[PDB]
């Protein structure tokens, strides 16, 4: 209807972070004018497009602003993309209470919903993207977060949003470093922080110094991680700066595959707009209005959001499809439009017109690792689901989006050696042992014409031999070596070795009477061996106290990380170790007693035997057993040869004497 | 009279917290104004302060600024230092209406925006400079190695920024700079680990709760702490639950805070000739609802000082008139004129504007939990930290320790019981020499062959060697400072054990040949045995000479110290097991011949000495304790010696 020129609050950032959309504003205004032209939907007003230059004159801007507040007519909105002074006015609104209209502020500043009542600005925090990047971390399988940032107040807001997500993430914020100017120090600290999953936040030139520090550290590897976003420019990376000193070649290499992204900053396809314009035709019109260097096109991509907002204002308009009785106070139509804002969401051609919580935009997000620095936007996070179209251009860790905390080491928890020679000689020895046992038994049961009238000592000999065989079974390769059954085996192993040690010194008992014979009935030496067994049982209780042997060992690393918990094995209180030392002391006592003194040849054999026992004492002392996987059981063969000499005595002239 | 529409508007509602008290200082300033009106000094100035208690609502201030412009008349300048938010608003407004002005109140070194604070000014600012007073303290409190933390409120965060600023030219160890948000006890531990000796904090009087809490946790109420803060952290906050209300007051005690020196100490006729005493008298009194808002001194000060720069530019403008609009950029030049001219012997102090900086001093109190000894005020002129002498309520005389303690040395010996020990050792050796001179000098009835034979004087000699070498290496106790660096007392102990094992092997080979004959001249063979002993001895002697047991150990001590002294060799147990084996070599035959059966008790005493050497290893594990242990060891040594002597003394009884 009647194109009543509506006072449209317009000050273009003639100076601004991108003080070129300031022009494109006019172009978007043109678009708006086009809209104002294509007012067919509801021509019931025009725009008194109160046009000014924001011009970054933040204070003086605000001065002129007030002047507008001090001026007619009842105005509409903000010509804003960037905050600071806008943000101020944003805080201010309710007093005048008009349309909070930026578009290019992802500023977490937007979050002051208390203050940010009328909030309306397309740009939104890539933290959701970060959260999508979290998803991407998920797509990376990454769950351990290492990050830092040149602490921009921007990057401050970031750090917040980071923390926001990290909380929402409930994933390991493995590291939270930062920077201000040159954290090359904190870079070394990150080296110290042991880089596996890296991301940081800075500005294209801050980013330049950053990459400088990076090339310096040169810590490039699947450990390193150039996880970033489209805050800087490609050339800002790609192009090099004279102010630098590092290796533009090495640094360039580093730049490849550098993880980053940017949301769908404009209509992806060239479909006829809500204004039936192709995004192609959009760029066309862009060029058309592009009366200056398209190189000098500040807010170029933003101009998309700009004419978008033109159409969006128009959307609210045709929604309302006069009511001018609002003042900076009079709040009836204010609340009306406020509902329209709670109602504000559409499908704009740049993207399904997405109102974030504060009305900010939302759509797919192109996602490009600097794929050979040809950053292949292989993702498109459909903000609806942030559903990253994973175009899978990944030239990455394995070509692959590997996971965070890049470290996975082994552990040499045990070994077996197949017990190959070990179990071999083990079975062989057990065989020969049972053999000699049966042989002596056959020799037994009928004789008296030998040294005395009974080979009762042959019994204690067989007892020691049984101990030998049992320990071959006990500390062999069937409790944590070849056979995999420790959780019970190791548990049961707690007894096994122990039991065998019991019979250890049996045969030596004769010595006592031999000592008595060194002095020169069965009750005497019987009580002697009983006392031996009693000392044994005392130490056995000492061990029952000192229990929990089948224990952990042993610290080491390995050679794709590798560790070596080298041979977790029998290990308990060394108190029982001293107890064993005492047992061996008693043994050495017997040894000297032998050093003092047929039965004499028998004692010489026993002397050789005590020598073997002394040898075994070293293997005991070899408890260090560095190559325990190659150490034990020599003493078993010692015992074998010992019982061998024993039977050698007991055999031939012994038959000749006792039996025949 | 030419009115003076003044930008007399600030957040001053009753709701406005101090803004109420702001009105409480308004009247006073108004009184000052009235005084000035009573003065009628700069007529025809009819001071029409376009006045608006801004009530502190950021948006209220917005609309204020708005009407101030639109409805508001040609007001003058920043009735301010009220609302940091709207302050910043003004900060932006600085050149706004071609604007320029100044508050003077808020310490918010946010004010530091000389970019924005180009077209605006203020005087009473952030007391980061108190560092200099602190430096004065670093002088007076005599510290140079200190750390601090803060509950970094965006202010207190900015405050810590200012602290970093103060760290400029910090020609003293900033021994740390911690910070905090709420993790008091956490940081309390962190900083106890930072060797708690002194403390300064930027935290809320609220945060002060957990502060005092973590304090009483550490409670290191001594030169192992210091309390430093500001009345910014609210007044009476200490006057205002984990810590002992006792320990709470303890924290409040010695609480070293500081704030602005509210007014000139000489309460004399002000720069306005107002007896600053009578000034304040009237201030509180005519104030009649309080004393004016804490800046009361600064409040009426700024009143008269506005007036001061006013008459100043009034001259500078009589140089030229009353028709200034916001367009009057030249009037802004004249403003800058009076601004550079912002300097005079201001009432509260020779108030100039050192880059806008109020020329003043700042009260500094050590609260003894009520004795807020506001002793110090850094006369910014010199920052001359004029301290009320003897107002110090200092726990010790300790001027702030700079993370220091005391080196506690180890070394432990009585040196008298040890003197008595050396005495008795010499006595034993001398009595041995005498009895030997007897036994040889009287060796004519060489009447022992088929027994401990008549040649055992050789064994007595081996024993003499043992006991003397023992006396020496035991007299090697505690003052080796002469060398005390592997001082070759290693060789002392070496010759000691040498003579020892010598005496031992004497009886050893004795019983050897003895039991040998007992089965079924040889002095040469016994000498050979002893020689092979001494041979392995010198071998291991050169061995440990390659090891090369300077007296060094380690311990921390209390009364604060650290102990370190002990002689230990490269063969940590290598030579140890060696000695052990050498000893067992004899002990074996000892027990053996003991079973075989005169000198049996000698072998017994030898085994006793072996147990003694074991106890000596324990003492090596054990101090002066171990010293007396070595003493008792030598005691048992000479004991076995005289025991051996007693066997011979049996013959003297026969003699």
């Amino acid at each position: 209807s009647e194109r009543r020129a509506v006072y449209i609050g317009a000050l273009f950032p003639m100076s601004g972070g991108w003080p070129g959309g300031q022009a494109c504003q006019p172009a978007v205004e043109m678009a708006l004018e086009d809209v104002n032209s294509r007012r067919d939907i509801l021509p019931d007003y025009e725009l008194k497009l109160i046009h000014h230059d924001s011009k970054c004159d933040p204070g003086q801007a605000t001065k002129y602003l007030y002047e507008l507040l001090y001026n007619d007519p009842i105005k509409i909105i903000l010509m804003p993309g960037c905050s600071s002074v806008s943000t101020l006015v944003a805080e201010a609104a309710r007093m005048w209470n008009l349309i909070v209209l930026s578009y290019g502020s992802s500023s977490p500043a937007l979050s002051n919903r208390q203050r940010f009542p009328t909030f309306f600005r397309t740009h939104p925090s890539a933290t959701l993207h970060n959260p999508t990047r979290v998803k991407l971390f998920e797509k990376w399988g990454w769950k351990k977060i290492a990050t830092i940032q040149q602490t921009t107040e921007v990057f401050t807001s970031t750090l917040d949003d980071l923390e926001e997500r990290v909380k929402e993430a409930g994933i390991e914020i493995t590291f939270r470093q930062s920077f201000f100017s040159d954290p090359a120090v904190p870079v070394k600290n990150l080296k110290r922080q042991d880089a596996r999953i890296i991301v940081g936040l800075f500005y294209e030139t801050e980013a330049r110094k950053v990459f400088c520090e990076v090339y310096k550290e040169r810590l490039f590897g699947k450990k390193y991680v150039w996880f970033l976003i489209g805050w800087y420019a490609d050339n800002w990376f790609k192009i090099y700066d004279p102010s630098i000193n590092c290796t533009v070649d090495e640094m360039t290499e580093a730049v490849e595959g550098h993880i980053t992204t940017e949301i769908v900053m404009l209509n992806p396809a060239n479909t006829r707009s809500i204004s039936n314009m192709t995004s192609q035709e959009f760029v066309e019109k862009l060029t058309k209005r592009l009366k200056r260097h398209p190189e000098e096109t500040g807010g170029f991509q933003e101009a998309p959001l700009a004419y978008d907002a033109i159409w969006a204002l128009a959307l609210a308009l045709n929604k309302t499809s006069r009511l001018e009785d609002f003042n900076y106070n009079n709040q009836t139509i204010t609340d009306q439009i406020y509902r329209a804002m709670n109602s504000s969401s559409f499908e704009g051609v740049s993207g399904h017109v997405v109102f974030d919580a504060s009305g900010s935009r939302m759509a797919w997000t192109l996602i490009e690792q600097l794929q050979g620095g040809s950053y292949k936007k292989i993702g498109y996070y459909d903000s609806t689901k942030d559903d990253l179209s994973w175009s899978k251009t990944d030239k990455w860790i394995g070509g692959s989006p590997p996971a965070d905390q890049t470290l996975v080491i082994k552990t040499f928890r045990f070994l077996s050696q197949k017990l190959f020679i070990s179990v071999s000689v083990l079975s062989s020895l057990g065989i020969v042992l049972a053999v000699v046992c049966l042989s002596f038994n056959i020799y037994n049961s009928h004789v008296r014409y030998i040294q005395n009238s009974q080979p009762n000592l042959n019994n204690l000999t067989a007892v020691g031999c049984s101990l030998a065989l049992a320990a071959v079974f006990p500390l062999g390769l069937d409790g944590y070596h070849i056979g995999r059954n420790q959780f019970p085996f190791v548990c049961q192993a707690r007894l096994w070795l122990l039991g065998l040690g019991f019979s250890l010194g049996y045969g030596s008992m004769f010595t006592k009477i031999w000592w008595v014979h060194t002095v020169f009935e069965p009750w005497k030496l019987y009580a002697t061996v009983g006392l031996l067994v009693g000392m044994d049982v005392l130490t056995l209780a000492i061990w029952q106290i000192v229990d929990p042997l089948h224990r952990t060992i042993e610290t080491f690393a390995k050679e794709i990380l590798p560790q070596l918990e080298h041979c977790s094995s029998r290990k308990m209180n060394t108190w029982l170790g001293i107890f064993y030392g005492y047992k061996g002391l008693l043994l050495l006592l017997g040894i000297f007693l032998a050093y003092e003194t047929d039965h004499r040849a028998v004692g010489m054999a026993i002397y050789n035997v005590a020598v073997l026992c002394l040898i075994t004492a070293p293997v005991t002392m070899i408890l260090s057993s560095q190559q325990d996987a190659a150490f034990a059981f020599a003493s078993l063969a010692i015992v074998f040869s010992s019982y061998i000499t024993l039977v050698v005595l007991f055999v031939p002239k012994m038959r000749r004497l006792i039996t025949r | 009279s030419p009115p003076l529409s003044i930008m007399g508007l600030m957040p001053l509602t009753k709701e406005v917290a101090k803004g109420s008290i702001g009105r409480g200082v308004l009247p006073a300033v108004e009184l000052a104004i009235e005084q000035i009106r009573n003065e009628s000094l700069l007529r025809p100035y009819f001071l029409d302060l376009r006045l608006y208690d801004t009530e502190c609502d950021n948006a209220k201030g917005l609309k204020a600024f708005y009407d101030a412009i639109k409805y508001g008349p040609n007001h003058l300048m920043v009735f301010g230092g009220v609302c940091p938010s709207v302050t910043s608003i003004i900060a932006e407004s600085l050149q706004g209406w071609n604007l320029v002005q100044l508050s003077f109140a808020a310490t918010t070194p946010v004010l530091a925006d000389k970019k924005k604070y180009p077209y605006f000014f203020r005087t009473v600012p952030s007391d980061n400079a108190v560092n200099p007073a602190i430096l004065k303290l670093l002088k007076h409190y005599q510290w140079k190695r200190v750390g601090t933390l803060t509950q970094d409120v965006q202010r207190f965060s900015e405050v810590r920024n200012d602290l970093t600023g103060v760290l400029y030219g910090e020609d003293i160890e900033i021994s740390d700079t911690e910070s905090f948000s709420n993790d008091p006890c956490t940081s309390v531990k962190k900083l106890k680990g930072n060797d708690v000796r002194i403390i300064l904090g930027q935290f809320d009087q609220n945060m002060a709760a957990k502060v005092f809490c973590c304090a009483y946790e550490e409670n290191m109420y001594g030169s192992k702490y210091q309390w430093i803060i500001p009345g910014w952290y609210e007044p009476s906050w200490w006057e205002q639950s984990r810590c002992l209300r006792k320990n709470l007051l303890a924290a409040m005690e010695g609480y070293i805070g500081v704030d602005f020196e509210p007014l000139s100490s000489k309460q004399i006729k002000t720069i306005s000739g107002k007896t600053p005493q009578q000034y304040e008298r009237e201030y509180n009194n005519k104030r009649s609802g309080v004393g004016p808002s804490k800046f009361h001194g600064y409040a009426y000060d700024g009143i008269w000082v506005i007036a001061k720069t006013l008459q100043r530019a009034m001259e500078t403008l009589h140089a030229s008139i009353q028709d200034f609009n916001y367009t009057d950029h030249t009037l802004g030049r004249i403003i800058l004129n009076a601004m550079n001219e912002t300097n005079f012997f201001g009432v509260t102090g020779q108030v100039v504007f050192r880059n806008g900086e109020r020329m003043g001093t700042i009260k500094f109190t050590q609260f003894q939990d009520s004795r807020e000894v506001k002793v110090g005020e850094y006369n910014a002129v010199a920052d001359t930290l004029e301290i009320i002498n003897d107002t110090i309520r200092f726990q010790g005389s300790e001027p702030p320790k700079d993370k220091t303690i005391i080196l506690e040395q180890l070394r432990k010996i009585s040196l008298p019981l040890y003197s008595i020990l050396s005495a008795l050792t010499i006595l034993g050796m001398i009595m041995a020499s005498a009895f030997l001179f007897f036994n040889i000098k009287n060796r004519n009835q060489k009447l022992i062959k088929m027994s401990s034979p008549y040649m055992n004087n050789l064994i007595i000699l081996g024993g003499m060697l043992s006991y003397a070498s023992i006396f020496l290496f035991g007299l090697d106790g505690s003052f080796v400072s002469e060398k005390t660096f592997e001082t070759l007392c290693t060789v002392r102990t070496w010759i000691l054990t040498v003579g020892y094992t010598t005496a031992f092997g004497a009886m050893f080979a004795k019983t050897w040949r003895v039991h040998a004959i007992f089965k079924n001249i040889k002095d040469q063979k016994l000498l050979v045995i002893v020689g092979g002993m001494l041979l392995i001895d010198l071998c291991i002697l050169i061995c440990w000479q390659a090891v090369d047991r300077t007296v060094e150990k380690y311990s921390m001590e209390p009364s604060i110290r650290p102990l370190l002294e002990h002689c230990e060799n490269t063969h940590m147990t290598i030579w140890l097991g060696i000695v052990y084996a050498y000893k067992g070599l004899l002990m074996l035959f000892g027990c053996f011949l003991a079973w075989e059966t005169d000198s049996k008790y000698i072998g017994m005493s030898v085994y006793n000495v072996g147990i003694m050497c074991i106890i000596g290893a324990a003492v090596s594990f054990l101090n002066v304790q171990f010293c007396i242990v070595a003493l008792v060891i030598i005691f048992c040594s000479t004991i076995t010696l005289c025991l051996v002597f007693v066997p011979k003394l049996i013959t003297l009884r026969t003699n």
